[PDB]
């Protein structure tokens, strides 16, 4: 199968910036590569076909180059509507394959997250499940690492994360992480902590509560 | 104007079948090849199948060969996809697309969501996400509501009957191992307000006719 590797996975740039996206084919695909723009919740829109030919109606700031195995998309001057995820697609042989996508971000200054932790309610504790929630509020860039520890033991496989779309006013993200347990397990441990790693933090931030004092 | 209008998506039981339609208008459908492409939650695009303008040649991705069936009715100008033996991983938005020459796709349909899941409509339980009583006033306090165990979307959350709009984040729902959805809606407020002001999330789940007002008053921890 023709493997498509798109790089980078994410790019943060300011309005007006030049952005370059690469697409590498595992095998020779001559010039039969297309580029697409997908805004959130919308259908993909054709931007570029035959590696370098501009589709009608697409602004001239978009350009494609490359051949064989190596291809490049360039937005010479980023404009607010060009924030989207961009996909390359090969049309040389079946199966048709897409790259992994590149989400293009809006640049702002680095912002550290405010971190909060929420124990489960007593109501929940009557149903037999416990949800502990770690909230990351208003941060940039999106990359942050959240680790859950219950009495300093690393949890794995029992948490889920959700990230907001970018805020239209201040360009930050928020993250909700929900760790799910049985009631019995929640009553058998004391210290619950969410540990946060983020580019904007000089050291890990840990927020915790003691169950027996709640 | 070239238009693709999709229909037929929805909830299907595991092992079941569903038929998707893509009605084409504004161009000669019989002169163009067509494709189905799908998109899993939070994932990229994945190609499923293609058919030539006459219908004589069909092509399938390896993950789907033998299980789904692409067809077209050139007399009604509608493309189709009969989907059999469904699995949870086939849950996706499906797009129909025109091969406009050299493998470029123009136009795309709007997409239609197929959810392959074994579940009934359930109204959500709403639980407070409460800070503790020990918050330094002047700081920023977070509070919220955990909206747990519902199907289908959407739930709408407003705060204080629409009066509180600043600093609200309603997070995208996550699908649990149980097959039910969960999301959190949170708001940050000055910590000094926790003793004098009430914070109530208004949750509306229209498919199950569930309306819940839940207050995230805190607890002494």
């Amino acid at each position: 199968d023709i493997q498509m590797t798109q790089s980078p996975s994410s790019v943060s740039a300011s309005v007006g910036d030049r952005v370059t996206i690469t697409c590498r084919a595992s095998q020779g695909i001559s010039s039969w590569l297309a580029w697409y723009q997908q805004k959130p919740g919308k259908a993909p829109k054709l931007l570029i076909y035959a590696a370098s030919s501009l589709q009608s109606g697409v602004p001239s700031r978009f350009s494609g180059s490359g051949s064989g195995t190596d291809f490049t998309l360039t937005i010479s001057s980023l404009q607010p509507e060009d924030f989207a995820t961009y996909y390359c697609q090969q049309a040389n042989s079946f199966p048709l394959t897409f790259g992994g996508g590149t989400k293009v971000d809006i640049k702002r200054t680095v912002a550290a997250p405010s971190v909060f932790i929420f124990p489960p309610s007593d109501e929940q504790l009557k149903s037999g499940t416990a949800s502990v929630v770690c909230l990351l509020n208003n941060f940039y860039p999106r990359e942050a690492k959240v680790q859950w520890k219950v009495d300093n033991a690393l949890q794995s496989g029992n948490s889920q994360e959700s990230v907001t779309e970018q805020d239209s006013k201040d360009s930050t993200y928020s993250l909700s992480s929900t760790l799910t347990l049985s009631k019995a397990d929640y009553e058998k441990h004391k210290v619950y902590a969410c540990e946060v790693t983020h580019q904007g933090l000089s050291s890990p931030v840990t927020k915790s509560f003691n169950r027996g004092e709640c | 104007q070239v238009q693709l209008v999709q229909s037929g998506g929805g909830l299907v039981q595991p092992g079941g079948s569903l038929r998707l339609s893509c009605a084409a208008s504004g161009f000669t459908f019989s002169s163009y090849a067509m494709s189905w492409v799908r998109q899993a939650p939070g994932k990229g695009l994945e190609w499923v199948s293609a058919i030539s303008g006459s219908g004589g040649s069909t092509y399938y991705a390896d993950s789907v060969k033998g299980r789904f069936t692409i067809s077209r009715d050139n007399s009604k100008n509608t493309l189709y996809l009969q989907m059999n033996s469904l699995r949870a991983e086939d849950t996706a938005v499906y797009y129909c697309a025109r091969d406009s020459g050299s493998g470029r796709f123009d136009p795309w349909g709007q997409g239609t969501l197929v959810t392959v899941s074994s579940a009934s409509t359930k109204g959500p339980s709403v639980f407070p996400l409460a800070p503790s009583s020990k918050s330094t006033s002047g700081g920023t306090a977070a509070l919220g509501c955990l909206v747990k165990d519902y199907f289908p979307e959407p739930v709408t959350v407003s705060w204080n009957s629409g009066a509180l709009t600043s600093s609200v984040h309603t997070f995208p729902a996550v699908l649990q191992s149980s097959g039910l959805y969960s999301l959190s809606s949170v708001v940050t407020v000055p910590s000094s307000s926790l003793g004098t002001q009430t914070y109530i999330c208004n949750v509306n789940h229209k498919p199950s006719n569930t309306k819940v007002d839940k207050k995230a008053e805190p607890k002494s921890c």
